[PDB]
């Protein structure tokens, strides 16, 4: 039991990058375009705060 | 027998996302990078905020 629990860790947490997709390929890639698009956006989210405390 | 259960739905949910094709196994390694990256940026910004506290 304990090592069941033990070796339950990291097969949930390689099964955790799992849940977030859809069985769906075509809307998988329809909303990869905004997973793209808002990686590029938090690539800039943090730069107006960052623009606050230099200015 | 909650135990093997539950690894057991585990498993199945994992052989249901291989049931896909390497396309989206692709899409999968691709979405883990992008959801790190993003909690990457996401606890930076959010130790910034703690830090202007």
């Amino acid at each position: 039991l304990a090592r069941l629990k033990q070796q339950t860790i990291p097969l949930k947490k390689k099964l955790e990058s799992y849940l977030d997709l859809m069985p769906n390929p075509s809307l998988a890639q329809v909303k990869i375009e905004e997973a793209k698009r808002e990686l590029d956006s938090i690539e800039a989210e943090l730069t107006r705060r960052v623009d606050m405390m230099e200015l | 027998h909650l135990q093997e259960q539950d690894m057991e739905n585990s498993r199945q949910v994992l052989n249901s996302y291989e049931v896909l094709g390497e396309e989206f196994d692709r899409l999968v390694k691709e979405y883990t990078v992008l959801k790190q990256a993003t909690e990457n940026k996401r606890w930076a910004l959010q130790e910034f905020s703690k830090v202007y506290r």
